[PDB]
């Protein structure tokens, strides 16, 4: 009884005429997605530390299966319809070995923004943390880490590719959250991404809005097929 | 049956042990079977193989399920694989082909034996899930509807039939430790679960139904066997240089 | 030898009940015994007899092996089951080397040795050919010729356990008798010829260390009841071995642990003889007729000892009782005279007559 | 189900290394025995007839399966341990066609001894009979029978070979004793052997001791294999 | 079973008679089968063979064994072979292929038929012993442990199965007499038992066990068949020149 | 207990220098540094231990 | 430093002229000995059991290294000069695999004598035991054991060869005496030799004298060289 096993088939008809997945439509349909989906919201002045210099504003844990969904009334895109395709696709697999592409949009600022990547940092958070409320010794820009400095006067969307730097055979996706091992902190996430502002100058009254979109890469692979966890229909989100 | 002897029964022979079967199996493989090549890239020490000991088929547990406890989804056995450590108190024992060594790796094969009568009906489903204990939806994937989508074998109680589940090595290490390295903080270097490659699931697909007679058997025993195709050990230490902690059971 | 010891012999069967809620569980020991060519006496069909020898129905491999000192090779144990298609089970029979009992023997330990798992699913017969795992090349027989007070030990132990308890139904027998059978493997060999550890059951009569009274001497039998001119002018009865004068049947070495006041009884084949008037003071009187020899009293005359016959009758036992007591107190020869009379000679015995205190 | 039948073998190991029956030892072990075992005891003067001339002292019935065992206290070799190998070997077979070798030892005499063989004499006795107590017209030396006359001054052990002279297809061994047929008296035994003393001179006071040992021959064969009768262990002859 | 008809049943055909079987047999041969060459050395008269009559399979007896009488060792049939003489009073009858002739010889084949239900268990053991009636330990060799070492066939009651036992001619004559020569003394020319080549043993290897139901059969019938491969007769006399004595039964 | 692992026995008999090249026995391929940039409150652990007796 | 090791030789002269071990004498001198040496003494009537029939008179344990020496004044050959060559030769070795030759002389009897060999009998005695004082169930003639029956009227010296029948790799010589293992009872001695008299007739008044001489065989070998145990000089047996 392999996962695909037909003991005695009673097929009354011939098969349906073969299409290619791109004929009566013009694209090849297979399970690969570089479609970009959201990851976070907005920040205000009252969130940042008293000394906001070389201090990151966001601590983003890197998970192929996305972040732990949290419904708000300010953000209906999480509440009325669940998280995007990517985390539901990764829910049917166990391991990954590729890097992720990050597209980041910062709208309330016209001043320079930085983005740094910390591969070896243990991914023990399932939600992004902002400013003052960020753990100390975190959201401090490091020196010798992969980074990208961009001016918002030129372009206010940052596109970078986060590499796969894990000292292991695989990368674990769909990791539990609260209480450990040595496989949940160094082998699950690609690490953390720190987003900060070059200047220590105060945040505009209206505040700043950071929308992080991400996609899969080419050297990325969903290695082992697991059973699908029971899903929730978005169509029944009103009763 | 039809001979002065019984019917001719198929045989399976490994090192120093022989298993007998009478009917057709129900099999499946966890993932694509292969040959480990990055394991020699993890240890400078020469690996060791013990075919005469590791290729042996071993019987580790036999569970009984009765009609009164047979309900859809009833978990007959839910343990972390591979963990076959048995000792007088809750405490890997050197009494069998088991080694007190730091690191190891191997491919596994699980055989489930059930011996019912010609007059009973029911279904068991034996599945396996790679590192299911580490998933945030573990307790949620124990339902047979979810077990059907994982690599699994089916047991019919209306036919006496055996089943084998090939489970090739898959892990993130790629050498799993047999014992603990306990000196670490919860934030960095969390405690490592020894030999936790996954979770072996057997459950009730169809409630065990017997005859309504009093003199009829209402309980059936489910016995299990496990074997290793090729084992490699690369951590040589004193049997008591590191110690074995009480296995942390994880039930729902 | 390879032809003979290849023939299957039957061992002591046992019942296998599925209704037993205690013995029919996963892990229980159903059957076990030491592994050697000869079979353990308690695993063999036996036929005992009072005051006789126990008879064992030994298999071909066992009888032959009892003719040789050492032995080696695999042994083939065939298990026959009295079941039908409805019955179902699984047994784990193991071969534990270096063990001879089940003091520390369990299922969860038997799996750590050479074993096999048989299924009882429409199967009535199978064989478990056990290996020959030994520290040495040849193995001495467990049982042997009387020479020492200790039986040698078997090299290994075979044990049958329960994996999946036997299950039957309402319309089927809950009991399934199991019949273990033994034969020698193709690699079985027997080393050196020695004193048979077996004997024929044609004659199970034996003379144990039980104080049997020695059947005269060799050459002094057959015997018959006759007369002796130096014994009360040949009017009384004694056991002769020859018609020629001075030919009285002499007894062998009587052990010194026998009571002086004791008389004897025939314990084997005996003879019939015709023989006394009423004695003064008592009602002891023997009517003239033919009686079967049963009791007897020893008459010593120097270094030679003879025997005096007494009829197998409640009266004769008491007369020989007193005669044995009178000789113990050195009573006058003329006073002990009123001893059976001599009427005529009697038929000769087939061979030696045995006696007992 | 032939006598050797293995329906379903579960052999966990390979076979044991083959030895030849004569390698770790130096003799070839098969079921053939020319080992000599005892058959009788001693005789005194008072046993022989009044006219002991051309009158045999012993009437020995010839049986491959030996004589009917009779335990005595004077002879412990029969009592503590049962009869020798030969009668236990013949107990697993039904027929024989060969002759027997007889070695006879006479110790209390230094006078000539004779041994004669009577093939056609019906073997209806299971025990040897001595002197006076021998049936008349028996233990009378015959004229034209196979015989051997030997002087005890030269050698006091007689070795002869008794031939197989039966008017039948086989020779029956393990014959019952007391009440018949035509197969139990002329087809079972090789006949009778008569042992006598050339002279009529009286037997020495100490008496004479005759020990008869015997063995199988080459033209001898155990033809049909029968089941083994239940045996008795010699090791339990004290309780 | 699986057809509009029953399953296909094997057939065995000899002269003027056909036997039907449905399952696999259990067979064995008494001794090395051969071709008689010293028999022509016993009779000056030409031998006679009656293939059409002697090759026929005959049914002679059918015994019933119930659970209450089924014990280990229970002798179901113990008769001197070959003796199949059946007449109105206890008195060889000319009603079948049987001849009133002085001498004869032949090889025999014994087939045992048993027809049980799908729900019973037990074992029968049919053995043969050449001239067992003449052994001093006859009554001692009737126990199934001793029957296992003699040429024998096994019958399973948990499977419907037939069995055949080939018994080649073995005797000391080599022509056995069909009738008596009674004029002889016990010391010389003892009375000769007509046609006594051996003893056919069937017994209970495993007690006949049935269902505990009242409407269930508690008795099973064991039928027997006998046949002769090649028969030779060399003694021609009047049917009443010699007479048949009452068969001396020999039970323990 | 140290004799039950990868070890070496050096003699100090007119010898002043020697090297003990220790292996890399790990459950994984690469091993994280024990000490690192201020980011967490815990120093990672070394894969093995060297002892001189 | 092998057992033969010469570090720095200071040889002032040439070697002595080579002889062959058989030139200035005519025999080849190497360490092999079929020289026969004594093993026991004499027996009287009062030593034998009440029923001396098929009851052996001597129970001789078979040891290549001879028996345990016991000095008597009746026997000076043990007292003034120690045991013969054989046990001093075997003292420098550990294992043997051959059989032994036994020459046995019985002088006070003119009646038949028997000798039997029991290979599998455990050799747990270091001294021969006689008659009544022999352990029961021992010194009882067995049936199927290698034996030799000889008449003293023909020849009063018995020469037999006892075989090597041990279920092991070697045969252990120089075995300890009193308190065990499984190597000291079945792997040390060739077994026991039983010497008895065919008749039950009383022993002559003068008694009988049994002298057992023995030698090594060809299939015999002293396998492993051990150090020599300290010896005793026979020349100092008077002070």
């Amino acid at each position: 009884t392999p996962n695909v096993m037909q003991p005695t088939p009673l097929l009354p008809t011939t098969n349906d005429g073969r299409v290619t997945f791109g004929e009566a439509f013009n694209d090849l349909k297979d399970l690969a997605r570089r479609y970009q989906l959201y990851w976070e919201g907005t920040i205000l002045e009252g969130n940042l530390r008293a000394i906001r210099r070389n201090s990151a504003l966001v601590q983003l844990p890197l998970y192929p299966h996305g972040l732990r969904i949290q419904p708000d009334v300010n953000n209906p895109i999480w509440n009325i319809m669940r998280d995007g395709h990517i985390p539901v696709i990764s829910s049917g697999f166990r391991y990954f070995r590729g890097g992720l592409r990050l597209r980041i949009v910062v709208e309330g600022l016209n001043s320079c923004v930085w983005v740094q990547h910390h591969p070896d940092r243990p991914s023990i958070f399932s939600r992004p943390i902002i400013g003052r409320y960020i753990a100390a010794k975190d959201a401090y820009r490091n020196h010798a880490y992969a980074a990208y400095v961009q001016n918002m006067s030129v372009n206010r969307t940052i596109e970078v590719e986060v590499p796969f730097y894990q000292p292991g055979l695989y990368g674990m996706l769909n990791a539990s959250d609260n209480n450990t091992s040595f496989d949940r902190l160094r082998f699950t996430g690609l690490g953390d991404l720190l987003i900060g502002i070059e200047g220590e100058q105060p945040i505009p009254k209206e505040g700043i809005e950071i929308s992080v979109y991400y996609s899969i890469a080419d050297d990325f692979s969903f290695n082992i097929f697991c059973g699908f966890p029971p899903m929730v229909y978005c169509d029944e989100t009103y009763s | 049956m039809d001979r002065p002897e019984g019917s001719e029964e198929r045989t399976v022979q490994t090192s120093n042990v022989v298993l007998g079967e009478t009917n057709i199996e129900s099999q499946d493989i966890a993932s694509k079977e292969y040959s480990p090549t990055w394991d020699r890239l993890a240890s400078s020490e020469v690996s060791d193989e013990y075919p005469m000991l590791t290729d042996r088929w071993l019987f580790w547990k036999s569970v009984k399920w009765e009609v009164n406890d047979s309900a859809f989804g009833k978990m007959l056995v839910q343990e972390k694989f591979p963990q076959s450590w048995v000792q007088m108190d809750v405490n890997i024992p050197n009494f069998i082909p088991f080694n007190i060594h730091q690191y190891m790796r191997a491919d596994f094969e699980v055989k489930i034996y059930v011996n019912p009568n010609d007059f009973v009906s029911g279904w068991l489903i034996m599945a396996f899930l790679y590192q299911g204990s580490e998933m945030f939806d573990y307790k949620l994937r124990r339902n047979p509807a979810a077990l059907m989508q994982m690599p699994h074998v089916l047991v019919n109680v209306g036919a006496a039939n055996e089943a084998t589940l090939k489970i090739p090595y898959r892990y993130v290490r790629p050498f799993m430790r047999c014992k603990d390295i306990l000196r670490g903080d919860n934030l960095i270097t969390g405690v490592t679960e020894p030999l936790n490659m996954g979770v072996l699931f057997v459950e009730v697909l169809i409630p065990f139904r017997t005859s309504a007679a009093s003199s009829a058997p209402k309980s059936l025993d489910v016995s299990l066997f496990v074997k290793m195709t090729n084992a490699k050990f690369t951590g040589m230490v004193d049997g008591s240089i590191a110690l074995l902690s009480k296995p942390i059971a994880l039930p729902e | 030898i390879s032809g003979i010891i290849g023939v299957y012999g039957l061992l002591k069967p046992f019942d296998w009940n599925a209704n037993d809620t205690g013995r029919n569980v996963g892990g229980h020991l159903l059957w076990s015994m030491p592994v050697h060519p000869q079979v353990d006496k308690d695993q063999v069909i036996q036929v005992m007899t009072q005051s006789k020898l126990t008879q064992y129905y030994l298999p071909p491999i066992s009888v032959v092996s009892s003719l040789y000192a050492y032995t080696r090779g695999s042994i083939k144990y065939k298990f026959l089951f009295g079941n039908n298609p409805r019955h179902n089970a699984r047994l784990l029979v193991a071969y534990i080397p270096g063990i001879s009992s089940d003091n520390r023997l369990t299922l969860e330990r038997a799996r750590n040795s050479a074993h096999v798992v048989f299924s009882l699913n429409e199967v009535s017969e199978f064989v478990f050919t056990v290996p020959y795992i030994t520290d040495t090349m040849w193995w001495p027989r467990k049982y042997g010729g009387p020479q020492a007070a200790g039986e040698f030990v078997a090299p290994s132990y075979i044990c049958m356990f329960i994996l999946n308890p036997l299950v039957a139904m309402e319309s089927v027998p809950s009991i399934v008798t199991i019949v273990p059978m033994i034969a020698a493997g193709d690699d079985f060999e027997v080393a050196v010829p020695a004193q048979p550890a077996v004997g024929l059951s044609r004659n199970i009569d034996v003379i144990y260390p039980k104080d049997s009274i020695i059947s005269f001497k060799s050459g002094y039998f057959p015997v018959y009841v006759g007369s002796w001119h130096s014994f009360f002018d040949s009017t009384k009865a004694i056991l002769r071995y020859g018609a020629v004068s001075d030919h009285i049947a002499q007894l062998g070495n009587i052990p010194a642990n026998v009571n002086r006041k004791a008389f004897w009884i025939v314990v084997g084949d005996t003879i019939k003889f015709k023989t006394l008037d009423k004695i003064n003071g008592t009602e002891w009187f023997i009517p003239e007729g033919e009686y079967t020899l049963g009791y007897g009293v020893v008459w010593r005359d120097g270094a030679y000892a003879y025997m005096v016959p007494y009829p197998l009758t409640p009266l004769g036992e008491k007369i020989a009782q007193y005669t044995a007591s009178l000789l113990a107190s050195n009573t006058a020869i003329s006073q002990i005279r009123p001893i059976p009379d001599y009427i005529v000679d009697s038929a000769a015995s087939k061979d030696n007559i045995l006696w007992s205190p």
